[PDB]
């Protein structure tokens, strides 16, 4: 598909819109050129969603509660307000963890204040205070509490900060008020930021005075890995075999203790730039901890990343990096040996959130697959900057893609596979296009690391080459 | 390590010794975890009577609720009308979740739009969003109707939906004659069921409130049927089956069954089937209006009595034997159509099954939860089967429903050891099933974690979950089943007794231990 | 002891410490039991490939067969005719058992008479039996037809049914024109399926062999459907539904569905529904005859070509997607009726469920057994689902069937690692599931003992049974299900994918062990 | 219903029959009269069944393989012939046992020789010989084999006795031929006899010379309890509590060694007279072991039977008996206090095989229930003799009852409960009459002993008072 052909596609699809919307969207759709260094010359991002167009995006509550804070296993995260948000978000995100749920770990539970009318009318500050006492009685082994604010908290004028500071002093446990009301910002993005800022303000400085912890030269922390399907575990392993000691995972299988120990580390390894760039910069400025972006989808990226990580340390660690690489060499080769022939030349359209639309391209490419379109729900131009050199010439790029736009693109582009979210999945199966979940991994995974790559490859094959896709045509038609 | 001919996903991958060691070291070094002995002691304590007393003293904390918020209901109601787009006026984060929640139950696409209200609307209001959103939605997705509900944001600031819609029509954003029924669906009042009833009453009003002059009760010969919030496809199907066998002319008001079950035949169909605008317009001319789930249809009931002048009969949900009987007899009474032998036979086959299975069911104790109508209907049927419904919980029910339930329990010997809990949640339910252990739970996917907790105390304390209700996310295609009528009673009975026998097989499969009772024939 | 509030049956009564104390003394003192160690040693040996090779060397001993004897099928065939009494000429022991076996599968009455041949009849044949047997049956149970089959005794002595029956008429024991079709059903040939085929051809021949001169292919404008041995009620129903949806005029020849499913409404009905004598008499005037289970209707096939002049289509059993399509297209070809949109949608719906559930079914390995047609149809459907049918066994099949199965297997990449076993039994199947362990067994209630054996080896070695086929004695009302057509495919898929997810939930329920993968959504 | 009315019932039912059948059946129906001591005066039994009347009876194979031998847990019992008989009797009968099935016990398995045509035409003696070899290889822990002849074995003239002898000496293991062919006799009853005889001639003499077994004054055997639902274990515990040592059970949970040890005991305790009186007499004649009949249905019968058993011994036993009674006194009293009010005055018709039609009557009467009719498939006149004083006056009796008769009796008698078999169950439920399986115990039990009584009472009540029965009539008729 030429560059002009994809430009024409965009014009064709833009024809449906009232003029106001028509003018907005035009700025959010692009054909990739790889000479471009500054993304903003061809696509805008991180703007308001248009009313009535069926955006796929969510809210700042999703970005804070669902994404950043929820995974932290030894704390209780209160969905503060009416009952919907915490119900719909109960255990929909596969942020894996090791615990005794309901006793010492709480991830898959839904704690809420469950606002009634009188809580709207007369405020929920007294409710919230009472609730936190009840938590302390019924769940004594919690190691702190966050309060995830939902739409009404800010509009009725409740002062959760006041309650948090009081309760925190009275319990001897940290109590974190988070203003992640879903009216704030435009998407999940601001949620991440609000959440990173709550970490900074309320938890992270807690051991500034305390240097009881024994540090070593090889201490790291994984930042922005939410352990979807054990992804951070798939990643942790490689770093420990390389001879690093991983003090912390933010926040998949994370604990308040490890968050509090992360100021003691030597390096921060940022998998998800979008969600946790904010805290990595804070810890650079305040603690002098360097940080580096990395990529553990598929062997080419995993190998680059390991060596790039290993170079931050001495030569003992750079040796062990070559040993790890050598050990996994035959395993990833077997996976490619088997799967690439079943997948050579297949074309993929992605649509995801803030990271995976660029990050997973290498993994496809190691299986001989071409990503011919990719987009993000709530990314900023820094993300798109990093997308330029990943996607090839004359490929389709879309931001806050509308239900309409994605359908029409897929019909014209006719991909062999689509990698997106749950709201998209059942639309394209009925059209006849193999579809893989690129958020939940379709209840499979992990995909990170060497061990991940085997499962990813297996899954792309099992879905793309499945018998079901040859049968959608009734044979008497 | 993966061997390519035996690729392991998360389970069993991380049971490898290498992975287990890594996780132990992670715990010991950095997690600063409470000792296991301490963890177990507290666990134990959570299974006790003492902890239950504390748990039931909660006034402010809610844990693991068994309900959702209104607009979830309004969305479902609106999907049930022809070529109709659900539009929630409010925050867009709301709709992402509505869509996904329903995506995971039905394994289907769920079409719904927002007008994306942000910081700015918080002061000045969402008038601008209503204008543009209505216009954009109509141009892009070409519905013949837009059904408007609200998120909490918009309720709290106080957007007048009625004025905002009129101004959108006055400025030419959408045609004046384009149907835009609306309802206020506040998430901090009632629950998704309340939302369904609000949405339904809003659509009914829109189409009939000022058009009563040319209307005569019975003049169109039909009966109207209003299902309420329903997430079983078979239930829509069985109502229509039965009315057709009876030769009864009916209009199903809110029929989401085509659109929640489109075929995979090469093309996506955003819209499919549903109640027509002519049907809802003509609906006042019906003989009368039947409410299949009466405890959730308060507002609709009032509207239909006061405006349409339908004397909507006092019918329980048509679940089990007696209440299906009453439904069909009441239809017959209203329509003059006799109940045919086909339905008599279907009835008799159900009674046949009852006789055949009663020995496995007798005195089986159930915990259950769900919506109030469903819960009341399942409770009735369990009593008909000689089962004990010991723990009955409905998070989203009132004192009037509880009293009516105790009236049902009091009529039956099998209800003598039962207790009804209203406005309680699945953390309360967890205590009950520890302190007064049933044989099974009947409930939604949220029950599995209770089942997890009971096993950990021990295998003899484990209480299996029977998945009936909403939502069901960890099994596939159960949404195609039936709980209404004889057919639904059949399906339920089968599940229940096969649940008993599956469990028994497990408890007696242990060779030379318990397998003296591992019988070929049951 | 029993406490009156908590009365324990066998399990868990015998688990009480005193019972256990007792049974252990009984063992020690008087039973001369081999060392447990000896027991475990031998058990471990029965799981090996060494044992497996010995097992498959068997030439004379059969253990745990997956088949029954001809007259069982004769009887099922006969029950499908209007007001017909099955009558088995021979020993009464056989009939006690035929009735009980069917009683336990269908949880229904089964009506069948014997003429109670005893020692006397060996010397001098069973002529007196047939005379008084027919007259007694006719007077007492008032059938409109008596369908005669044989036990192995009467086969071995050489009773001539034909002459015996005519003599009974000659001496006035029964009327001249009273129908008494008959068939020779030797238990030592083929199986219950072979008996169905013989009884069927017996009855077709009885009514039409001498009435062909006035017949005309196509004259009544119908198609004849012949079901063969069928023990799911929903298979009779689903064929009748599909033909009615197509507006296809049909005749189901042998239709036991009413009599296998009478209502419990106060009255016993020994007879209900069934093929009429007119329908069988008129059957030659059809356009053609479809054989739903061709591998078990050899004889019927021959008779229908040679006498009736219907060139019956080579259709595989209508199971799964492709073969249901081929059935419906063939009916359409023949009848000139187009396939309605209703059916296209049901098909589309099946495909959508296939797309929804494939991640879970893909690569899943199955052991399978049952009747040839069923096994072949299930195997087809599994291939369509992306499952590996590793161990495919049919006790009552020939080599021609094995080759045609190897062909189906060779056409699919999912069939690369499979092996078709004919004339083997469930003791063979047991070794197979130890040496080459699948994820599940698809089979009848007999597979539960295989599931008990795998578990003793270890939970990691346990193979859960999914019950599909005949007979199913330890669950209730599975006989109402469907396996044919799009409906049967839907039900099968549901059972498999939910069997996968159930097992997974069982392996991931271990708190702080495996429960990292205890996901709410799958 | 008076005697007159009952005899009119019998006359009206008989009208349906043709003349020859009518004359026969009139002899198999009676109205009980307790003056009569000679049951032959009122009823004939143990005759051949009429052709075409739908008898409930089975065959000699059933009586032998089904009933007597197949329970014996550590032997392998071949169904010699075509595949049918072995398959319809596999695990159909709940004769409970302890074992590792497939390894040291074989009860619920189906071993057959599975005759094809060439086996019919040329005989199966050599198939059988090779079969016994394959058993030895594949199942080395079997402690003995039995050959259970199906119909064709007698008719084609196979010499199974010749094979039994060879293979037995060759293996050093008992191989028992059993000529239980289905055509012999008229019912299961002759099967019991042929099988009792097989025991006598091939097993029971094995330890005649061997004197190694250590006896005691208190050694007994349970003859004729097949351990339906654990029935024998319930019985067994009461005798052991009473002082006695139960050396053998025949044949429930029983073993070959237990059988071969039986001649060493002091007293034979006969539950099922009908099936095992034959061997009990042979053991009296040959070993001088006395035997007595007992009854363990309900507390009245159990207390009496326990006292009569203990009287055969010394004081110490009689004392120990009074303590078994005292100790269970509160248990069975509670059972009655709860269940008898829910059953008081209810009427029952029974139809079972050779014992239960009389044995279970006191158990009903302990719950205030009345048996208004009973009968047997295959009892003899010594059975009806014992039945006379067990049933009320003017109560209906029926031998080898026909399908038609049993239905007509039930319609006219109109009983509250029926206790019969699997072929009867689904008929009477359809008519709206509560039904309990009195062979299989409807997959419940045990019903023997005091522990069985609680269960039996629970069962009668759960079925009789079930809500399902109030609901058979559609309310619009
Ligand atoms: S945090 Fe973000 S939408 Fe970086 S909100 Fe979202 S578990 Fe996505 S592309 Mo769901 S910025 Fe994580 C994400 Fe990426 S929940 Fe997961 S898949 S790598
Ligand atoms: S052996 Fe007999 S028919 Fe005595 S053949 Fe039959 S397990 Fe019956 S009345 Mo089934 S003489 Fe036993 C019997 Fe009674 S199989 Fe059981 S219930 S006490
Ligand atoms: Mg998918
Ligand atoms: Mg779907
Ligand atoms: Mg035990
Ligand atoms: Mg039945
Ligand atoms: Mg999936």
């Amino acid at each position: 598909m030429s560059r002009d052909e994809v430009e024409a596609l965009i014009q064709e699809v833009l024809e449906v819109y009232p003029e106001k919307a028509k003018k907005d969207r035009a700025k959010h759709l692009a054909v990739n050129d790889q000479s471009v260094e500054q993304s903003k010359k061809c696509i805008t991002s991180n703007k308001k969603s248009l009313p009535g167009v069926m955006t796929i995006r969510g809210c700042a509550y999703a970005g804070s509660k669902g994404v950043v804070w929820g995974p932290i296993k030894d704390m209780i995260h209160i969905s503060h307000g009416p009952v919907g948000c915490g119900q719909y978000s109960r255990a929909g995100r596969r942020n894996y963890y090791i615990g005794t749920t309901g006793v010492n770990a709480f991830v898959t539970m839904n704690f809420t204040s469950d606002f009634q009318e009188k809580d709207i009318v007369f405020g929920g500050d007294k409710k919230l205070a009472k609730l936190i006492d009840e938590i302390e009685t019924l769940f004594p082994l919690n190691k702190g509490i966050s309060v995830q604010s939902e739409c009404p908290i800010g509009l009725i004028g409740d002062d959760i900060e006041a309650v948090a500071k009081q309760k925190s002093a009275e319990l001897g446990k940290t109590v974190v008020p988070v203003r992640c009301e879903g009216f704030r910002g435009v998407s999940q993005s601001l949620g991440h930021h609000i959440a990173n800022d709550a970490v900074r303000d309320w938890v992270l400085s807690k051991r500034d005075d305390d240097d009881s912890f024994e540090s070593t030269p090889y201490d790291v922390a994984i930042i922005g890995d939410y352990n979807i399907g054990g992804d951070a575990w798939s990643s942790r392993i490689l770093l420990e075999e390389m001879g690093l000691r991983v003090v912390a995972q933010w926040s998949g299988d994370g604990t308040i203790s490890e968050m509090e120990l992360t100021p003691k580390v030597k390096l921060n390894l940022v998998h998800c730039y979008r969600s946790m760039n904010y805290i990595s910069r804070h810890m650079e400025e305040k603690y002098g901890i360097p940080w580096m972006e990395y990529n553990f989808f598929g062997p080419t990226k995993t190998i680059e990343s390991l060596r790039k990580i290993a170079a931050q340390f001495d030569e003992s660690i750079q040796a062990k990096c070559e040993e790890v690489i050598a050990k996994y060499k035959p395993e990833w080769e077997a996976v490619i040996a088997k799967y690439r022939p079943r997948l050579e030349g297949k074309r993929v359209m992605l649509y995801v959130g803030g990271l995976r639309p660029r990050h997973v391209i290498g993994a496809y490419e190691d299986l001989g697959m071409e990503v011919v379109g990719t987009g993000y729900e709530f990314a900023h131009n820094d993300d798109y900057d990093r997308t330029i050199k990943e996607m090839g010439n004359a490929t389709l790029l879309y931001d806050d893609v509308t239900g309409y736009e994605f359908e029409e693109f897929v019909k014209k582009v006719k991909p062999d596979l689509i990698g997106s979210g749950i709201k998209e999945k059942y639309i394209f199966q009925k059209m006849g296009i193999p579809f893989r979940q690129m958020h939940s991994w379709d209840y499979s995974g992990p995909y990170h690391g060497f061990d991940g790559f085997a499962i990813f490859a297996r899954d792309m094959d099992m879905t793309l080459n499945n018998p079901c896709w040859k049968k959608l045509q009734a044979p008497w038609k | 390590s993966q061997q390519v001919d035996n690729i392991k996903p998360s389970y069993p991958l991380f049971r490898d010794e290498e992975y287990k060691d890594m996780l132990a070291k992670k715990r010991d070094n950095f997690e600063e975890k409470h000792p296991q002995e301490k963890i177990d002691e507290v666990f134990q304590w959570t299974t006790t009577e003492e902890y239950q007393e504390l748990n039931f003293q909660r006034e402010a904390l809610t844990v693991n609720p068994a309900k959702a918020c209104q607009p979830l209901g309004a969305v479902l109601c609106a999907l049930g009308f022809e070529k109709t787009m659900p539009y929630v006026h409010g925050s867009q984060g709301c709709v992402a979740y509505f869509r996904s929640y329903f995506n995971r139950h039905f394994k289907e696409p769920i079409s719904c739009v927002s007008d994306s209200m942000t910081e700015d609307a918080a002061v000045f209001g969402g008038q601008q969003n209503m204008k543009d959103g209505l216009e954009n939605c109509k141009a892009i997705y070409k519905p013949d109707m837009i059904a408007v509900s609200t998120t909490c944001m918009a309720e709290v600031i106080g957007d007048d939906l009625n004025a905002f819609i009129n101004n959108s029509k006055k400025e030419g954003h959408i045609p004046e004659e384009f149907p835009v029924p609306f309802a206020h669906t506040p998430s901090f009042v009632g629950s998704h069921t309340t939302g369904w009833d609000n949405m339904f009453e809003g659509i009914a009003r829109y189409f009939t409130l000022n058009y009563m002059e040319d209307k005569e009760v019975g003049s169109n010969g039909k009966i109207n049927i209003v299902p309420g919030f329903e997430t079983y496809l078979g239930n829509f199907r069985v109502i229509k089956r039965m009315m057709n066998e009876m030769g009864v002319d009916y209009t199903l008001l809110s029929d989401p069954e085509e659109v929640l079950d489109t075929p995979a035949d090469g093309q996506f169909r955003m819209y499919a089937g549903g109640t027509t605008q002519d049907e809802i317009k003509d609906a006042p001319n019906a003989l009368n209006t039947l409410l299949l789930q009466p405890w959730q249809l308060t507002k609709t009931k009032k509207f239909v009595k006061n405006t349409w002048k339908h004397e909507a009969p006092k019918l329980n949900i048509p679940m089990g034997l007696e209440w299906t009987d009453e439904f069909l007899m009441k239809v017959s009474e209203i329509t003059g159509k006799p109940i045919p032998e086909s339905l008599a036979k279907e009835r008799g086959r159900l009674v046949d099954m009852m006789t055949d299975s009663h020995t496995w069911l007798h005195g089986k104790k159930f915990a259950l939860w769900g919506d109030p109508d469903f819960v009341m209907g399942m409770t009735k049927f369990l009593l008909e089967l000689g089962c004990e419904p010991t723990h009955i919980l409905c998070n989203n029910a009132n004192k009037r429903w509880k009293k009516a339930m105790e009236a049902i329990l009091a009529e039956s010997p099998y209800g003598a050891n039962s207790e009804v809990h209203i406005g309680k949640d699945l953390w309360h339910m967890r205590s009950l099933v520890f302190t007064n252990k049933p044989d099974f739970m009947i409930g939604n996917s949220y029950g599995k974690f209770i089942q997890r907790d009971t096993l950990y105390k021990g295998k003899e304390f484990e209480v299996p979950l029977i998945r009936i209700g909403f939502p069901i996310f960890d099994r596939h295609h159960l949404h195609r089943q039936t709980t209404l009528g004889y057919e639904g009673a059949m399906q339920i009975l089968t599940t229940l007794v096969n649940s008993v026998l599956e469990r028994l097989d497990e408890e007696t499969r242990g060779m030379q231990t318990t397998d003296y009772n591992y019988d070929l024939v049951r």
